[PDB]
C-alpha cells in the first residue's frame, strides 16, 4: 500500500485558481489512488486556539501523562499491541460484500459518475481528480477493510455507508473544488434591484424569472441572501 | 495499659471464644491501606486465622469518614473489630457514637461483657486517654509504654474522672495540666505492628519462616523514616532469624529451599534489580552527601566509580550480569573506597531471601517494590472519591505481591518503584533548582504549582517519598537547621492542594543526644485547630495527621494562619 | 561559565558580541544567537518528534554584511558547513 | 444441554482428583477424639467409615479417607504417612523395572500421579525423603512411561487394546484420542464389511 504525501504548486492551494492547475499530477498517477485527501488551512481562531493548545502541552511534558493516561483507561492502543492486532486482522478475515452491500455500491458509484459528469460538463474542461472504476475498487476496499477490522466475514451495509462517507470525505471532496459570468452579473444585479434589503422571495419564482444558477450559491458565500426554508425560500439576510 | 505485651494471648483467645464460629463471620479487620507495616499486620492476621479456620472479612480503609461510614453499615452481628494501623490517637466511642449501654449484655459480680468488641491495633504513641483507660469496649494493644511511661497520666485521668473548696480546684487545675501537657504532643511512632503481632504469634507458637519474613517487611517499612525504631527492633529479628534457620547449613540449592540470611545489605536503591551506577545515583541518601542533584553531583560519582577502579560500562550492567569478579569483590572495594566521600554508612546488614533458584532479594528491595504497587498499582466530591477507590484498589495488588506464586507482580512493582524514585528524582531537581523551598522561621514551605507529572502527587504515598527525598537531602546540609517542612500539590481536576505538613529529621548515622529523642510531628493539632475556626473548606480525614485536602484559592489564607499559629 | 551566566543582562552581551566588527543590525545578531544556541528537539512517548534547531533566512539588499555574518557563524559554531549558490547539488547538499 | 461439551465422555481431571481423595490413606493424628472413662460430637459420616476418626490418639496411626486426612492437614491437627510406593528406593526399583522391560508399564497404582501431585502440594513437610528427589523421580517416571504409551498408540488397531498397568491419570488424558482413533478405524472396518 501506498501512502504518499504531496504539495499542491505554489505550496498553498490557491483556490483563486483552478483545481487541475494546483495538482501537477497526471490523471494515470492520481487514478491509482484510492482516497486523495485536500486538506487545508482553515485559519479559524476557535480551532487555532485547540491547535495552540494542544501542541502547547505536547511540548511542556504533559504529552508523555495524558497519552499514558489515555492508553490505560482504554481509549487508546499502544503501538505495539494495535501492530499485532492488524497482522492478526489481515491474516485471519478477508470479508467479502453481502448482496445489500453490492446493491448500496452501485448505486453510489452511479451518482458519483453523474456528479463528476455534470461538473465536467459545467467547466467544459475535464476534471483533475478522475473518479472511475479503479474508483468503485477502492470503495469496495475501503468496505472490505471496514469490515476486516471488525472480524466480520461478510461486510454489512453500516461498512458501505461509511466507506461511502469516507469517500466522499476526501476524493469527491478534492474533486469537487471550484475557482457565464455576463449570466452571474445579470442575475445579481437583477434579484438586487427587484428584491428587496430586508424581504424574501422562494426560489420557483426565481427560476420562473430565469440553469444551474451558482450565483444563489456565490451570493450565499458573501452573506446578501441566505436559503432558509429547506431551501425553498430565498432570503436577503441584508446585504 | 489496657493489652501488654505479655497477654496478647489473652486477647487473641477471647476473639476465638468471641467469633470463631463456622456458622458465619462475625470477625471484621479494617486494615488502613496506603502503610505498609500495616498490610503486613494484616497478612499475619489473615494467615493466622486462615490456619484456625476463623472466618474473616478485611476492609481497607483510606481515611476516617471511611471508617465511619463503613461502622454505621457495619451489621451487629459481627462482635469482634479490629483496625489496624490507626485509632490509637483519636475518641473512637465519641468518634464511632458508641455508648457503653446500648453494647452490654450479662452486667452482672464484679464483671463486665460487651456484645461487641473492638481491638485497635496501631503505633502511633499519642494514645487517646478516653481509649486506653476510660472505656472496655475499645481495647488496644499497647507495646508496653502506657504501663511505664503513663502513670502520671493515669492517676491525672483517675482523679478527675473520680472527682467529677480551693486546694480541691487548684488540684484539679494541676492534675489537668498533666493531661494537657501529654496532649499538644507531636504523632510519633515507637513499635511496627508487624512486630506486635508476631509477638503474639510467639506467645500463640504460630511462627514460621514466612511469619517471620512479613516481620521483617513490616519493620524494615520503617527504617526511612523512623531509623531509631527499626534500630531498636533489628536484634530481635536477628535473633529470630538465627533460631527458625534450619541446622542444615552449607547444603546444596534445591529448587524448594527458602533461606532467610542476614548478609551485607548496603543502602542503595534496589541494587540487586538495577544496575551499580542506578543504586548510587537514585539512592536518597548518596544524593544527601553527593548532592546529585545539581551539576556536579553526577561528576563526583563518576569521579567515585573511576575510584573505586569500577569501568562505567561494568557499572551500568544490569547487576544479575555483572562480571563475577567485580560482584564478589564489592565489599573490598567499598571498604577501601567508601571512607573518602563519607559515605561509610551505605555498607549495612540486612536480610536477603531466596527461593529456590529464583535470586536474590532483600527486605529492603521488596517493601519498596510493595509501595510502588500501592502507590501507582493502577465535581470536586466525586473525582476524589474515584481516587479514594484507586487507592483501596492498589492495596490488593501489593497484598497479592506478597505471595511467592505471584512473583510476576512483584517484578510489576520493581519497576514501577524504579519509575517512581526517577520521576521523584526529576521533581526534586526541579524544586532546587528554581529554589521553590521558601525558607521561614518557623516552616520551610514548599508548593508545587505546574510541572510535568503533578498527577503522581495527589497520592499521600508519593508525595511522602518526595518530601522524604528533600528532607533526607536538607538533613546533611549543616548550615541549614532542622525545621519542619511543608509540601502542596495542586490537583487540577478537583482544584484542591494537598497539603502534607513533614518532620525534619538528623543525619543517618548520626547517634548523640539530642538524636536519641524523637522528632515530633506537631502538624496535626495545628491543622484541627485552624480548620475548626475559620471554616476553609478542609478535609482532615487521613490516618496519616498531617495531611490534608484544601482548595486552590482557600490555601494562601490557610497557610497565613498557620504562620500565625505558634503550636508547632 | 556559571558565574557570568547569573548576570543579569547576559542574554544581551551575547547578542551584543556575535558580529562585533558588525555595526547595527540586532534583530540578525538576534536571530544569529538564537539559532547558535538551538532548541530542545522533543519526542513524544517515542512516536512524534518535533525539530529542535532554529533556521534563519537573512534577506536584504547587496553591501549589508549577510556573507559576513555567515562566515562568522561558520567560525563560531561546533560543526559548520559552507555552501553557496549553484556551487551546491541537491545530493551533495544531503546524501549521494 | 445439561452436561458440558468437555465433559462429555472424559472426565476432568478436577474429577479425578475427587475420585482419588476418596481413597483411605494413613494418618499420625496431632489431636484426640478418643473418649476416656472417666460433651463432644462424633463425625457419624455417612459416606464413609467414623470409627477411626471417634478414636484417633495422638502419634498413633490410623487410616482415614484422603479428603478428610487433606482437611486436617489443613491445620496442623495431623500429618499424612506417605505411602510405601512414594520413597526413593521404591521409585528407583520402579523406574529400574520400566527401563528393564520396554514392552509393558511397571506395576505403580492407579492414582500415583494423583496422589504424588496432591501429598507434595498439601504435605510437602511429611516425607521422610527430599521432596526434591521424589518430584525428580516422579518425572522421570512420567517421562518414560509416556515413551512407552506413544510407541504403543503405534497399535491403535479397530478389534482391541491392552493397556495394562497405565494409571488412571494417564489413561483420562488418552481417552479422547485413542477412543476417537478406533472408533474411525472402526466405522472403516464395518463400512468395507457391508457384505
Ligand atoms: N553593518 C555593518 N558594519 C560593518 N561592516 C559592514 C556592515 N554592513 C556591511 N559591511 C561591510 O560590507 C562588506 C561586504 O558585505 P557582504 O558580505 O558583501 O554583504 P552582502 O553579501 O549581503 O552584500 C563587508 O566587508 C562588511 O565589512
Ligand atoms: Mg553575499
Amino acid at each position: 500500500s501506498v501512502l504518499a504525501a504531496a504539495n499542491p504548486i505554489y505550496g498553498r492551494y490557491d483556490d483563486l485558481k483552478s483545481p487541475g492547475d494546483n495538482i501537477d499530477f497526471q490523471t494515470t498517477i492520481l487514478s491509482r489512488f484510492d482516497m486523495i485527501f485536500i486538506v487545508k488551512d482553515d485559519h479559524n481562531e476557535e480551532r487555532d486556539i485547540s491547535i495552540a493548545n494542544h501542541v502547547i502541552n505536547i511540548h511542556t511534558g504533559n504529552a508523555n501523562a495524558m497519552q499514558n493516561q489515555q492508553e490505560e483507561n482504554g481509549s487508546e492502543i499502544s503501538i505495539e499491541k494495535m501492530k499485532r492486532y492488524i497482522t492478526y486482522c489481515r491474516l485471519k478475515c478477508a470479508p467479502r460484500l453481502s448482496p445489500q452491500a453490492a446493491e448500496k455500491l452501485s448505486s453510489n458509484f452511479v451518482t458519483i459518475r453523474k456528479q463528476l459528469l455534470i461538473n465536467e460538463l459545467e467547466s467544459t474542461e475535464r476534471s483533475s481528480i478522475p473518479i472511475t472504476i479503479r474508483q468503485l475498487e477502492a470503495i469496495i476496499r475501503i468496505t472490505e477493510s471496514l469490515a476486516k477490522l471488525e472480524l466480520s466475514p461478510i461486510a454489512q451495509e453500516r461498512h458501505v455507508d461509511e466507506a461511502i462517507r469516507l469517500f466522499q470525505a476526501s476524493t469527491m471532496d478534492a474533486a469537487s473544488q471550484d475557482p457565464s459570468l455576463s449570466e452571474i452579473r445579470r442575475f445579481e444585479q437583477e434579484l438586487k434591484r427587484r428584491l428587496p434589503i430586508g424581504w424574501s422571495t422562494s426560489y420557483q419564482t426565481l427560476r420562473r424569472e430565469f440553469a444551474l444558477d451558482k450565483a444563489l450559491y456565490a451570493l450565499e458565500k458573501h452573506e446578501t441572501i441566505q436559503l432558509r426554508h429547506q431551501g425553498q425560500n430565498i432570503y436577503r439576510s441584508g446585504v | 495499659m489496657y493489652y501488654g505485651i505479655s497477654q496478647f494471648s489473652e486477647a487473641y483467645n477471647k476473639i476465638l471464644r468471641n467469633s470463631s464460629s463456622h456458622s458465619s463471620c462475625q470477625l471484621v479487620i479494617f486494615v488502613s491501606c496506603l502503610n505498609i507495616d500495616a498490610l503486613c499486620a494484616t497478612k499475619m492476621l489473615s494467615l493466622l486465622f486462615k490456619k484456625q479456620l476463623v472466618q474473616s472479612q478485611i476492609v481497607p480503609i483510606f481515611g476516617y469518614s471511611e471508617l465511619r461510614r463503613h461502622y454505621s453499615q457495619l451489621d451487629d452481628n459481627i462482635n469482634s473489630l479490629l483496625l489496624v494501623g490507626f485509632g490509637g490517637v483519636i475518641d473512637l466511642e465519641a468518634f464511632l457514637e458508641i455508648d457503653p449501654q446500648e453494647y452490654v449484655i450479662d452486667t452482672d459480680s464484679g464483671e463486665q461483657s460487651f456484645r461487641r468488641d473492638i481491638y485497635v491495633l496501631d503505633a502511633h504513641r499519642p494514645w487517646n486517654l478516653d481509649n486506653i483507660f476510660g472505656s472496655q469496649i475499645i481495647q488496644c494493644f499497647d507495646d508496653g509504654t502506657v504501663d511505664d511511661t503513663l502513670g502520671e497520666q493515669k492517676e491525672a485521668y483517675y482523679k478527675l474522672l473520680e472527682l467529677d473548696r480551693k486546694q480541691r480546684k487548684k488540684q484539679i487545675h494541676e492534675y489537668e495540666g498533666v493531661l494537657e501537657e501529654y496532649y499538644s504532643q507531636g504523632t510519633t511512632v515507637v513499635n511496627s505492628i508487624s512486630a506486635q503481632i508476631y509477638s503474639l504469634l510467639s506467645a500463640i507458637g504460630e511462627t514460621n519462616l514466612s511469619n517471620l519474613w512479613l516481620n521483617i517487611l513490616g519493620t524494615t517499612s520503617l527504617d526511612i523514616a523512623y531509623a531509631q525504631v527499626y534500630n531498636r527492633l533489628y536484634p530481635l529479628l536477628q535473633d529470630e532469624v538465627k533460631r527458625l534457620t534450619p541446622s542444615s547449613r552449607n547444603s546444596v540449592k534445591t529448587p524448594d529451599t527458602l533461606t532467610l540470611n542476614i548478609q551485607p545489605d548496603y543502602y542503595l536503591f534496589l541494587l540487586r534489580h538495577s544496575s551499580l551506577y542506578d543504586s548510587f545515583y537514585y539512592s536518597n541518601y548518596v544524593n544527601a552527601k553527593l548532592s546529585l542533584w545539581n551539576e556536579n553531583g553526577k561528576k563526583r560519582l563518576h569521579k567515585m566509580f573511576a575510584r573505586m577502579g569500577i569501568p562505567l560500562s561494568t557499572a551500568q550492567e544490569t547487576w544479575l550480569y555483572m562480571d563475577h569478579s567485580i560482584k564478589r569483590e564489592l565489599g573490598i572495594i567499598f571498604d577501601k573506597n567508601l571512607d573518602r566521600y563519607g559515605l561509610q554508612d551505605i555498607i549495612r546488614d540486612g536480610f536477603v531471601r531466596t527461593l529456590g533458584y529464583r535470586g536474590s532479594i532483600s527486605a529492603s528491595e521488596f517493601v519498596e517494590a510493595l509501595t510502588a504497587l500501592l502507590e501507582v498499582g493502577n465535581n470536586s466530591a466525586q473525582k476524589l472519591t474515584n481516587l479514594r477507590k484507586r487507592w483501596v484498589s492498589n492495596f490488593w495488588l501489593s497484598w497479592d505481591a506478597l505471595d511467592d506464586r505471584k512473583v510476576e507482580l512483584l517484578n510489576r512493582g520493581i519497576q514501577l518503584a524504579q519509575d517512581l524514585q526517577r520521576a521523584i528524582f526529576n521533581t526534586g531537581v526541579a524544586i532546587l533548582e528554581k529554589k521553590l523551598i521558601k525558607h521561614l522561621r518557623i516552616y520551610r514551605l514548599c508548593v508545587l504549582q505546574d510541572g510535568p507529572d503533578l498527577d503522581l502527587y495527589r497520592n499521600p504515598l508519593t508525595l511522602l517519598r518526595l518530601g522524604n527525598w528533600l528532607i533526607e537531602c536538607c538533613a546533611e546540609s549543616e548550615d541549614k537547621q532542622l525545621l519542619p517542612m511543608v509540601l502542596a500539590s495542586i490537583d487540577e481536576n478537583t482544584d484542591t492542594y494537598l497539603v502534607a505538613g513533614l518532620t525534619p529529621r538528623y543525619p543517618r548515622g548520626l547517634d548523640t543526644i539530642h538524636t536519641k529523642k524523637p522528632i515530633l510531628n506537631n502538624f496535626s493539632m495545628a491543622f484541627q485547630q485552624i480548620t475548626a475556626e475559620t471554616d476553609a473548606k478542609v478535609r482532615i480525614d487521613n490516618f496519616e495527621s498531617s495531611i490534608i485536602e484544601i482548595r486552590r484559592e482557600d490555601l494562601s489564607p490557610f497557610l497565613e494562619k498557620l504562620t500565625l499559629s505558634g503550636l508547632l | 561559565f556559571r558565574k557570568i551566566s547569573r548576570d543579569r543582562g547576559i542574554i544581551d552581551k551575547i547578542i551584543s558580541s556575535m558580529a562585533p566588527s558588525i555595526y547595527g543590525h540586532r534583530d540578525i545578531k538576534t536571530a544569529v544567537a538564537c539559532s547558535l544556541f538551538g532548541g530542545v528537539p522533543k519526542n513524544v512517548n517515542g512516536k512524534h518528534s518535533i525539530r529542535g534547531d532554529i533556521n534563519v533566512l537573512l534577506l536584504g539588499d547587496p553591501g549589508t554584511a549577510k556573507s559576513q555574518i555567515l562566515k562568522y557563524v561558520e567560525k563560531t559554531a561546533h560543526r559548520a558547513v559552507f555552501a553557496t549558490g549553484q556551487g551546491a547539488s541537491a545530493v551533495g547538499l544531503t546524501a549521494s | 444441554m445439561s452436561l458440558p461439551a468437555h465433559l462429555q465422555q472424559t472426565f476432568s481431571p478436577e474429577e479425578i482428583q475427587f475420585i482419588v481423595e476418596n481413597e483411605p490413606i494413613k494418618i499420625f493424628p496431632r489431636i484426640t477424639t478418643r473418649q476416656k472413662i472417666r460433651n463432644h460430637t462424633r463425625w457419624q459420616l455417612i459416606t464413609t467409615d467414623d470409627k477411626a476418626l471417634n478414636n484417633m490418639v495422638a502419634m498413633r496411626s490410623t487410616e482415614v479417607v484422603l479428603w478428610i486426612a487433606l482437611l486436617l492437614k489443613q491445620q496442623s491437627k495431623c500429618s499424612i504417612v506417605a505411602p510405601q510406593w512414594l520413597t526413593t528406593k521404591e521409585l528407583d526399583r520402579k523406574i529400574q523395572y520400566e527401563k528393564t522391560h520396554p514392552d509393558r508399564f511397571s506395576e505403580l497404582p492407579w492414582n500415583w500421579l494423583v496422589l504424588a501431585r496432591i501429598l507434595f502440594n498439601k504435605a510437602k513437610d511429611d516425607f521422610h525423603d527430599p521432596i526434591h528427589e521424589l518430584r525428580g523421580k516422579i518425572q522421570d517416571l512420567r517421562e518414560i512411561r509416556q515413551i512407552k504409551v506413544l510407541k504403543g498408540l503405534k497399535y491403535l488397531n479397530e478389534s482391541h487394546l491392552q493397556l495394562d498397568n497405565l494409571s488412571l491419570l494417564e489413561i483420562n488424558e488418552l481417552r479422547p484420542f485413542i477412543t476417537e482413533i478406533m472408533d474411525k478405524l472402526r466405522e472403516i472396518h464395518t463400512a468395507s464389511l457391508t457384505a
